[PDB]
């Protein structure tokens, strides 16, 4: 029994202080607020959209912030609980960056062609005793077609919560902690990488500190 | 402290309005012999190509002047439930600086 | 060990292939449940019967719904569902009524 | 053990019910986290239908009061020879400047539209 | 409070495109104009994609042309060769 | 791995025994010699050279695998594990990085 480390954080609220990493202004600067053309808008992102400035959809930044606070916090918590985080993408532009991010943290990445049953069949594609991701993050929930990346569905099937940065093409639906925002621009992506990376790092540090404290005690 | 709406109001993309024929400045960030990958702010990037006039000047990092012909390039086709985006802006090169 | 597996149908499904002629495959609908409200089902198919059964059971085990119940014993209220072309009208009843429904429905 | 029925409920709900049943013996470690801090929308599957009748989307096409003025300016004075930045915030285009001038004038310019425009132009010239 | 958007009558909308011939008045007596929308070689009436007209206008033109042909103001199996040195309205390859 | 190690030892022992048997006395003697000896005293004469009798250092014989890509308490070692075919992917990434660096700078 050393289970005061896992529950105390749950009991507290924004205990990693993840909200501090960003503001609305920051998001604006990073061009998170931009979306696709109003014809390309998907039905299930209409509550999150503010309006459309000359047929170009603009996301509600307050809403995004609200969502972000949740999602990032969740991610941090997962990190703290020795949990496997898996970043996924299929934008190519940002594959390298994502890989780097994965490397820097203790976490992983899969920016390449997603084969049929990396999660549903895992038992065969790897050995029989695999630990699947305890969380998943999509920087880009679309594949290189404008169609929802297989992984969301797979994640759902496998009972794994998915965070996801969702633009005006995409279904949130199966995504647990969605974050409305700009997928297709670089600055936004960079910002996202920063923030998520920072959260995970904090979790890693914080947990270690806690452990040390308990040892001392 | 600012809102979001207020921020939107006093931001360059809303200050301009429609993008049709507006001389805009933007930097080039990637290169493959002929084509030039140009970021001009906004949602997407765009590509133009190296002209004959001072081709060895258009390097990675430099500023260039675009005419801008829409921001997104989309269209809906015969059987399409949604318009098919390119993820590019379509903006013609004027020159440098 | 909590779960029990009962079959619902077994069909000898045939298919005409190029060189092989008619291929006698078995297709089996199997259900899984443990009491306590948790249960599911599956359509394992294969050239042998046993194989089909075994696949099907496994499938069922992987695909489970939870079914909330009034007390242990009933549905919460009267259901009227059209699925494709089957209509099913279920009625909530008191204790000591028994299961008076389709044999398959009873088993499930 | 476990469930993989994407469309029935949320993952979380499924997990909880299995726990209740006594099938998933140990909880998955995210479950507690979820309980602590759940999302705003519960993540259930939804079939994306099409708008058919007189059923247009809620979205409002965004317009501000200065937009008209801007349009007028554009009509009069072609899209500025001054290049727009977009990278830096608080950029002031010529159109923006004009708008500002108009605002300064009206309220309390009191000469109404065309006259106001003329005044603005004059100011710019000075 | 103030800085939220206001629903307003669709600004920056350039006034809709014109037929070219919108306010104009087409008569079977006027061969010139009518001749302009006929092929010089076959005397066949140009379509709408070729001519580039509003539907009402096009119909008016065609009926007028027909009237001219019957009433003896215009030729039928060709376009009058006196009216070749005139403004080309229509969009057409042949010759290159 | 343990098994392999054991075999290595056993192989060595076998080699030593062979040396002792043959006129070539030293415990240190080459693979070629060993092969020759084998040929002499297990002469198969079959045309398929893989089907002939051989004894070698089993690190030559056995096709090694990348054993254990995750440690105790899950957590795969290499960061591109969930791709599958991870090593190749890693290599590709490295190459890309190199290319980028080069760009930045300037059978
Ligand atoms: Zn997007």
């Amino acid at each position: 029994f050393n289970d005061k480390i896992l529950n105390e954080p749950l009991k507290h609220s924004d205990f990693f202080n993840v909200k501090e990493l960003f503001s609305v202004r920051s998001l604006f600067d990073a061009r998170v607020h931009l979306g696709h053309k109003a014809g390309c808008r998907h039905r299930f992102m209409e509550p999150y959209i503010f309006g459309s400035r000359l047929d170009h959809d603009i996301i509600d930044l307050e809403q995004t912030a609200t969502h972000l606070q949740l999602a990032l916090n969740f991610t941090a918590h997962m990190a703290y609980r020795k949990g496997i985080i898996l970043f996924i993408s299929r934008n190519r532009q940002f594959s390298y960056l994502i890989e780097n991010m994965a490397r820097d943290c203790g976490e992983y990445a899969h920016t390449r062609y997603f084969r049929g049953g990396m999660l549903t069949n895992a038992r065969l594609l790897f050995g029989p005793t695999v630990r699947l991701p305890d969380l998943i993050i999509f920087l880009h929930t679309l594949n290189n077609i404008f169609e929802p990346h297989v992984a969301v569905r797979d994640a759902a099937k496998m009972n794994i919560p998915t965070v996801g940065i969702v633009d005006t093409n995409c279904n949130p639906c199966l995504i647990t902690y969605p974050v409305p925002g700009n997928d297709d621009s670089p600055l936004a992506v960079h910002l996202y990488c920063r923030l998520f990376q920072t959260a995970i790092t904090r979790a890693k540090e914080k947990r270690q500190q806690v452990e040390a404290l308990y040892r001392l005690q | 402290v600012e809102s979001f709406a207020s921020m939107l109001r006093h931001s360059p993309l809303t200050q301009m309005g429609p993008a049709k024929d507006k001389l805009v400045i933007g930097r080039i960030f990637h290169i493959v012999e002929n084509d030039l990958y140009i970021d001009f702010g906004g949602k997407f990037h765009c590509v133009c190509r190296r002209p004959e006039v001072d081709g060895e000047k258009y390097q990675k990092g430099t500023r260039v002047r675009l005419r801008l012909l829409d921001l997104e390039l989309t269209s809906r086709f015969l059987g399409a439930t949604t318009d098919t985006t390119v993820l590019e802006a379509n903006a013609v090169l004027l020159g440098i600086q | 060990e909590d779960f029990d597996t009962r079959i619902l149908e077994v069909r000898n499904v045939f298919t005409m292939t190029a060189k092989e002629g008619r291929k006698k495959s078995i297709r089996v609908l199997v259900a899984v449940g443990n009491g306590k409200g948790a249960a599911g089902f599956s359509i394992g198919k294969a050239t042998d019967r046993m194989d089909a059964f075994r696949k099907a059971k496994n499938r069922a085990v992987h695909h489970l719904h939870y079914i909330e119940r009034y007390e242990d014993h009933t549905i919460f209220h009267d259901i009227s569902l059209r699925f494709k072309r089957t209509h099913i009208k279920m009625k909530k009843q008191p204790k000591g009524y028994g299961l008076r429904c389709h044999r398959a429905i009873i088993t499930i | 053990a476990g469930s993989r029925l994407e469309t029935v409920g949320s993952i979380f709900s499924r997990t909880r019910d299995l726990v209740r049943a006594g099938v998933l013996k140990e909880k998955p470690l995210w479950f507690d986290v979820y309980d602590a801090f759940p999302p705003l929308r519960e993540p259930v599957f939804q079939r994306p239908r099409v708008r058919y009748g007189k059923a247009k989307a809620p979205i409002q096409d965004i317009w501000y009061h200065e937009d008209r003025i801007r349009a007028k300016f554009y009509s009069v004075y072609g899209s500025g020879q001054r290049a727009f930045d977009l990278f830096n915030p608080n950029f002031k285009s010529t159109c923006q400047r004009f708008v500002e001038k108009y605002t300064e004038l009206q309220k309390l310019g009191e000469t109404d539209e065309e006259k106001l425009f003329v005044e603005t132009g004059k100011a710019l010239l000075a | 409070n103030e800085d939220l958007p206001i629903s307003m009558e669709n600004p920056y909308k350039e006034p809709l495109k014109k037929c070219i011939l919108c306010g104009k008045h087409v008569d079977y007596k006027n061969v010139q104009l009518l001749s302009q929308f006929v092929s010089p070689f076959t005397g066949c009436i140009y379509g709408r994609h070729i001519t580039g007209l509003c539907g009402k206008k096009q119909k008016e033109i065609t009926k007028a042309i027909k009237r001219a042909q019957i009433m003896g103001f215009m030729p039928v199996t060709y376009k009058d060769p006196a009216y070749l040195k005139d403004p080309k309205v229509c969009n057409i390859r042949y010759r290159e | 791995e343990d098994f392999i190690k054991k075999q290595i030892e056993e192989f060595n022992i076998g080699k030593r025994h062979l040396a002792n048997m043959m006129g070539e006395d030293p415990e240190t003697f080459t693979q070629e010699d060993i092969d020759r000896a084998i040929a002499y005293l297990f002469p198969s004469g079959l045309f398929e050279k893989r089907a002939r009798p051989v004894m070698k250092h089993p690190e030559q014989i056995f096709p090694r695998q990348r054993a254990i890509q995750w440690g105790e308490d899950g957590r795969p070692f290499h960061y591109l594990f969930y791709t599958g075919k991870q090593s190749y992917y890693s290599l590709m990434h490295d190459v890309y990085g190199m290319l980028l660096n080069l760009e930045k700078h300037q059978r």
